[PDB]
């Protein structure tokens, strides 16, 4: 998983959940 | 909404600054500043609009591996902003390769999605739109799926502008094209391309501590 990060440094993180919404939602 | 890029110049040939639900693509050759205009603008969009902004955090996804963070601390403090703060509101993701670069997309809109808080997301920037393609594709440049993969990557940017009402800004080596070269004297000049309508003529700006400016 390699995704953002704030420019200072802090990972930020999305669910799986998260993920799979945004890809149901934008990929069809 | 529009986004200062920090010049009063280009400014007024971009009608007010960059916009949201739109894509703006800067294109010019190596060292033209078009990852320095984007690093400005990921400073500009958290101020308020009479300064120039949309209040809103920003989203910078890299290929080219030349995203500096402290270079957002210095434009920060060139402009009087608290520095720790302009870099918690900037997210970065380094893309890797084609697919990476989609697939962070899925992973931004997410992210939007959650921020939709007192600063939302309101600019995406992709810095370079193309460069991933162009490496992939080499020796085979006739290829449709180069072109196919990047419509699709353009489809998505326009579908993230409209849904969230975010300025999206990419660099090339479009809503709206923008064309960056030097002139005489190492003057750096920006003119608008395919724009019919729109100031044919050209824009004088500078890179300094405080990223673009006149
Ligand atoms: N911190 C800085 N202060 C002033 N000028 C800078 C700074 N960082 C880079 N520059 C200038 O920015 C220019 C390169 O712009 P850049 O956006 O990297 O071009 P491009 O992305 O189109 O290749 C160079 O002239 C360089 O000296
Ligand atoms: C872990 C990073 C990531 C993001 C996405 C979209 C949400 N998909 C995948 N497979 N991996
Ligand atoms: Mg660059």
């Amino acid at each position: 998983c390699s995704g953002f990060s704030t420019a200072s440094g802090k990972k930020l993180n999305v669910s799986t959940q998260a993920c799979q919404k945004a890809v149901k939602l934008f990929s069809g | 909404g529009r986004i200062s890029t920090g010049s009063k110049s280009l400014d007024k040939l971009l009608g007010g600054g960059i916009e949201t639900q739109a894509i703006t693509e800067v294109f010019g050759e190596f060292g033209s500043g078009k990852t320095q205009l984007a690093h400005t603008l990921a400073v500009m969009v958290q101020l308020p609009p009479e300064e120039g902004g949309l209040n809103g955090s920003a989203m910078y996804i890299d290929t080219e591996n030349t995203f500096r963070p402290e270079r957002l601390r210095e434009i920060a403090q060139n402009r009087g902003l608290d520095p720790d703060e302009v870099l918690d509101n900037v997210a970065y993701a380094r893309a890797f390769n084609s697919n990476h670069q989609m697939q962070l997309l899925y992973q931004a809109s997410a992210m939007m999605v959650e921020s939709l808080t007192d600063r939302p997301y309101k600019l995406l920037i992709v810095d370079s739109l193309t460069s991933h393609f162009r490496s992939e594709y080499i020796g085979r440049g006739a290829l449709a799926e180069r072109q196919q993969k990047l419509a699709r990557f353009l489809r998505m940017l326009h579908r993230l502008a409209n849904e969230f009402d975010i300025a999206v800004f990419v660099t090339n080596q479009a809503t709206l094209r923008v064309y960056l070269r030097k002139g005489k004297g190492g003057k750096r000049i920006a003119r608008l391309i395919d724009a019919p309508h729109l100031p044919e003529g050209e824009a004088v700006f500078s890179i300094t501590e405080k990223g673009i400016e006149d």
